[PDB]
């Protein structure tokens, strides 16, 4: 399975 | 800022007339991702015609594989031909049986 | 050794509503899931028929994700323009690619994460899975937040655990096509040159995987330096080929050994014209 995004540039 | 696509044509086996076979259209390095790929017989569109889905390589450039099937006769000219905005007109590679 | 890894890409589109975004999944750079927000029903989507057993629970996850995801890429689209100061009039991509290399015996053997704005490295985690690498001052921007949020010790629980279970998991329901080892199969063509000549170039065709060596050797040592060949390359059919040239003079064709090595070949091949 994917990765997920949390953080934001 | 612009990626100039590299183009490779090629067949999965080596040809002989009236045996099927497949042709590809390996078109790498380009950027940006949007790109235009036709396959060429005799100069005309071949209409059935799979494309890898868009992806890139380790350097961030994106590459698509263009593939269809056919049957080689001694006679036929097989091309393809890209249209990027990287290049002002389209680029068209012959297949090169003999290589 | 075998890969997961998940290719993302958000491209802006200004005018044309919202950034298309794709993600693509890859076991050994062999593509198995899609998900494109063009698509008519947007949705994680098999692209082999060894993930399609894969539960309901499997694909409403993965959409869901990939739905998130879609929304972090927008936000960070226009976080860029800022950054970089332009027009919210162009179009501009961002890629991500993330996975994790295994070894046979199944430890994880390098983890990736990271980014490229319009072509250009952005961000990427090293190797120590702990460090970023900010190609520029708007990186910068951003590698303070990550430093600050823990964000690699997060990516890093993802590329040690989730993703060398899932690797696993795929390599074994999808064993007969992704350990199978096609063998290469070699021919010499033989073109004379204008200037007295000969190119003499190996093919080798059918091969899986990729990987192989491919070398011309005169007495018994390798011709490295004056070598001309081309990139390993799909061939259609899932498999691969390639081919490496040299240049010899006109009787000595026989004297010249084109050498292939694979996994799928018990010994090396070795041709001649």
């Amino acid at each position: 399975t994917g990765a997920a995004r949390f953080d934001e540039f | 800022i612009q990626k100039t696509p590299q183009i490779q044509v090629y067949s999965r086996h080596p040809p002989e007339n009236g045996k099927p076979n497949i042709l590809n259209c390996y078109v790498t390095q380009f950027h940006p991702p949007h790109i235009e790929i036709q396959m060429l017989k005799n100069g005309k569109k071949i209409p059935k015609v799979e494309m890898s889905d868009m992806s890139f390589s380790k350097d961030w450039s994106f590459y698509i594989l263009a593939h269809t099937e056919f049957t080689p006769t001694e006679t036929d000219t097989y091309a393809c031909r890209v249209k990027h905005a990287s290049m002002a007109e389209p680029k068209t590679v012959y297949w090169d049986r003999d290589m | 050794s075998h890969s997961l890894r998940y290719f993302v890409t958000a491209v802006s589109r200004p005018g044309f509503g919202e950034p298309r975004y794709m993600e693509v999944g890859y076991v050994d750079n062999t593509e198995f899931v899609r998900f494109d927000s063009d698509a008519e029903n947007p949705r994680y989507e098999p692209r082999a028929r060894w993930i399609e057993q894969e539960g309901p629970e499997y694909w409403e996850r993965e959409t869901r994700r990939a739905k998130g995801n879609e929304q972090s890429f927008r936000v960070d689209l226009r976080t860029a323009l800022r950054y970089y100061n332009q027009s919210a009039g162009g179009s501009h991509t961002l890629q991500w690619m993330a996975g994790c290399d295994v070894e046979s015996d199944g430890r994880l053997l390098r983890g990736y994460w990271q980014f490229a704005y319009d072509g250009c490295d952005y961000i990427a985690l090293n190797e120590d899975l702990k460090t970023w690498t900010a190609a520029d001052m708007a990186a910068q921007i951003t590698r303070r937040k990550w430093e600050q949020a823990g964000a690699a010790e997060r990516d890093r629980a993802y590329l040690e655990g989730e993703c060398v279970e899932w690797l696993r998991r795929y390599l074994k329901n999808g064993n007969a096509t992704l350990l199978r080892t096609d063998p290469p199969k070699a021919h010499v063509t033989h073109h004379r040159r204008p200037e007295g000549d000969v190119t003499l170039r190996c093919w080798a065709l059918g091969f899986y995987p990729a990987d192989i060596t491919l070398t011309w050797q005169l007495n018994g040592e390798e011709l490295t330096q004056e070598m001309e060949l081309v990139e390993t390359r799909p061939a259609g059919d899932g498999t691969f080929q390639k081919w490496a040239s040299v240049v010899v003079p006109l009787g000595k064709e026989q004297k010249y050994t084109c050498h292939v090595e694979h996994e799928g070949l018990p010994e090396p091949l070795t041709l001649r014209w």
